[PDB]
């Protein structure tokens, strides 16, 4: 999508970027991009997240847009959940986006940027059985986004549907469960097209 | 206030998992004086379900 | 008068008669107080020790308070005892019940011929009374022994308001020139019958 | 989207003496205050604290 929208300089900020099969991602990244890099940053660490400030300070053009993508959260209803488990799993679900959003705002990478999008599920608007920690995470990010938006920053929380490209051809069953519940996938590039032009203007 | 967020989550976590039990979330203003408890319970007993 | 059971002339006679009996009570040696305890709790304390005999349950305006009136000596020691048990209590005010069965003879020397001289007629609509908590019959209304019970007995206002709401009264209007009667009406009405059935007070 | 209950926004009655109400709060003074309020209206209640 960034290639289709003509992004000349792009950086990938996550540990997956130097352990996954990203040669296909770099290959589609041959279109429109003039500079492409991977940090292999562990987003759980504030010191390693702060290293991302070099990406705007370096001789490459300055940072102007940010997209934190959807994340896995484990299953759990109200049974098999307690005050020992909850304080571990909710921290794990939020540590990344919270510390990134904080540090980027503390040193002007936020506001020095036209869009800054935080991922959450559309399923978290009414909520669903068996996903308590994920519901809590989406609720917390929905609050944190407004706190910065009211300060004058173009931060937005996106409650997206499932990305069609993320339906693994090895196992459609997570999509089949949602399809019976009446939530259907859509192309991630079309969801980005319907939202990322907006935050500076509406 | 972001630290309130587990309350909205726990409400919806009940609505789909003990679906026979009636419940409601009321969100107060954090800085105005809180209302009389008979007003809170009164308007809530007009909801069947959730 | 509003029920059509009396002419304005009958009403003018009866009020001006009952006023003279009311003076003889109000000028007397006795007193009254409110205590934040219900009829059962106060009527039990009336038996619980011999030292506090000499005052009685004069009104039941609401579930949460009842009025004690009689000899000022009984009123004082009742009021202390409930603050020691931990309830709230009002400051003393004038008497509100007859203080002797001689006073009953002083009233019966007055009301009999006066009441027999009223041009009563059968009610157009149900008249409820704080002497009864029930509809007055056409054979009862004509007796001076009814109208004298307001000075003798408990003012059973709660039981009257409860029969209005058993009998389908949705909305309840208050001619509050003295005693703020819409307040006691709301607090006695709003905890009985089905949940969420309407109740308008004005 | 939040809609005001400007239409029909009146509380109605609490559902009779079927059982007690339990009040738990971060503030003991708030829990006690609502237990006093439910007493004025003839509703049985118990105060709880952490």
């Amino acid at each position: 999508w960034l290639a289709a929208r003509g992004a000349r300089s792009v950086v990938l900020a996550g540990a997956e970027s130097e352990r996954g099969d990203l040669a296909g991602a770099r290959t589609t990244g041959h279109a429109g991009i003039e500079r492409l890099e991977h940090v292999a940053v562990d987003l759980s660490s504030a010191a390693d997240v702060a290293r991302l400030a070099e990406l705007c300070a370096d001789g490459r053009p300055p940072l102007r847009g940010v997209l934190l993508l959807p994340q896995p959260v484990a299953g759990g209803g109200l049974d098999e959940l307690d005050g020992a488990r909850f304080g571990a799993e909710l921290a794990g679900a939020l540590r990344g986006p919270v510390e990134l959003t904080r540090r980027f705002t503390d040193v002007g990478l936020t506001g020095g940027t036209d869009f800054f999008v935080l991922s959450t599920s559309v399923v978290s608007l009414p909520g669903r059985a068996g996903t308590v920690v994920g519901s809590a995470a989406d609720a917390f990010l929905t609050a944190l986004a407004r706190h910065h938006r009211q300060a004058g920053l173009p931060v937005v929380a996106a409650a997206w549907g499932p990305w069609l490209e993320s339906v693994d051809e090895s196992d459609e069953a997570p999509a089949v469960a949602f399809a019976e519940a009446g939530v259907y996938p859509a192309p991630g590039g079309e969801m980005l097209d319907a939202l990322l032009p907006l935050p500076a203007a509406g | 206030h972001p630290a309130q967020a587990p309350l909205t989550a726990l409400f919806t976590s009940l609505v789909w998992e003990h679906p026979e039990l009636p419940c409601a979330q009321v969100d107060l203003d954090p800085a105005e004086d809180p209302p009389t408890v008979v007003s809170l319970l009164g308007q809530v007993m007009r909801l069947p379900g959730a | 008068y509003a029920a059509g059971a009396l002419s304005l002339a009958d009403g003018a006679a009866l009020v001006t008669a009952l006023g003279r009996i009311t003076e003889r009570v109000a000028t007397g040696p006795g007193a009254s107080v409110w205590v934040r305890a219900t009829e059962d709790e106060v009527r039990a304390a009336l038996s619980g020790s011999q030292e506090q005999v000499g005052a009685a349950v004069a009104a039941v305006d609401e579930p949460g308070t009842t009025v004690v009136s009689g000899d000022a000596g009984a009123v004082a020691r009742v009021a202390a005892h409930w603050r020691a048990h931990g309830r709230a209590t009002g400051a003393p005010r004038p008497a509100r019940l007859l203080l002797s069965p001689d006073d009953e003879q002083a009233a019966l020397a007055e009301l009999r011929a006066i009441v027999a001289g009223l041009a009563f007629r059968e009610p157009e609509v149900p008249l409820l009374s704080t002497v009864t908590g029930q509809p007055v019959e056409p054979a009862e209304l004509r007796s001076a022994e009814h109208w004298l019970d307001h000075l003798r007995g408990p003012t059973r206002f709660l039981d009257g308001v409860r029969r209005l709401r058993t009998d389908g009264v949705t909305r309840l209007v208050g001619l509050d020139l003295s005693g703020d009667l819409t307040g006691p009406a709301g607090r006695s009405a709003a905890g009985f019958g089905e949940p969420g059935r309407p109740l308008l007070l004005a | 989207v939040w809609h005001a209950l400007a239409e029909d926004g009146r509380p109605g009655a609490i559902g009779g003496g079927t059982g007690s109400w339990l009040v738990f709060s971060d503030d003991p003074e708030r829990a006690a205050a609502w237990c006093d309020e439910l007493a004025l209206f003839g509703v049985p209640a118990v105060a709880l604290a952490g």
